[PDB]
């Protein structure tokens, strides 16, 4: 596959924005438990994804569901700042809040705006998070990593049609990189809060992977 | 178990 018909393909295969209605958990479960129904459906568009076995894409998805929502919640985010855009209707501040993951998602969202990222890139580091994040937890590995291999390319391609030269190409595909390993922490700390609270039959099926 | 029938 090209460097082109990668991203229109992650362009294309991009999840709707829902709507939303102990009382702000009631909203994100439903939120939640609705979102994942779309990323299932998208995860199975991704280049590759489908080549894999259905335990193995399972597993994929059972650790990697809520690294990509939190991703795609800073994302349609990142302009709205000190602000979390958890639907069109629901647009919550710092104050209605738990705070620390807030907190968390605010600072990758300022992030993410200080780098100016572009909807090329979010859809390939979206990705390589659904890809990575069960990788390492054997020919099928090594497919992984091809296609792994891929996105990294299309990553570098859309940096250097960009007019970076190759030091920034490499820098900013460190820095974006780099970022997964919080978004990763956020995932982590979120999954102990929801076990914490004790929702959805399939979502406690995701509670129990972990 | 869930998982499995949204995939399939
Ligand atoms: O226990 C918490 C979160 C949680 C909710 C649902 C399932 C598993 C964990 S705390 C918490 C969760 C959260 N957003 C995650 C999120 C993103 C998009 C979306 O549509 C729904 C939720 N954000 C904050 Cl700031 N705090």
């Amino acid at each position: 596959l090209t460097a082109d018909q990668m991203v229109s393909a992650l362009l294309d295969a991009e999840p709707p924005i829902l709507y939303s209605e102990a009382s702000m958990m009631g909203l994100l479960t439903n939120l939640a438990d609705r979102e994942l129904v779309h990323m299932i459906n998208w995860a199975k568009r991704v280049p590759g994804f489908v080549d894999l076995t259905l335990h193995d894409q399972v597993h994929l998805l059972e650790c990697a569901w809520l690294e990509i929502l939190m991703i795609g919640l800073v994302w349609r985010s990142m302009e709205h700042p000190g602000k979390l855009l958890f639907a069109p209707n629901l647009l919550l501040d710092r104050n209605q809040g738990m705070v620390e993951i807030f907190d968390m998602l605010l600072a990758t969202s300022s992030r993410f705006r200080m780098m100016n990222l572009q909807g090329e890139e979010f859809v390939c580091l979206k990705s390589i998070i659904l890809l990575n994040s069960g990788v390492y937890t054997l020919e099928e590995k090594d497919h992984i990593h091809r296609v792994l291999d891929k996105i990294t390319d299309t990553l570098i391609h859309l940096m250097a049609k960009a007019g970076l030269t190759l030091q920034q190409q490499h820098q900013r595909l460190a820095q974006l990189l780099l970022i997964l390993s919080h978004i990763r922490h956020m995932s982590n700390k979120g999954m102990e809060h929801l076990y914490s609270m004790k929702l959805s039959d399939l979502l406690l099926e995701m509670l129990d992977a972990h | 178990k869930i998982l499995h029938r949204l995939l399939q």
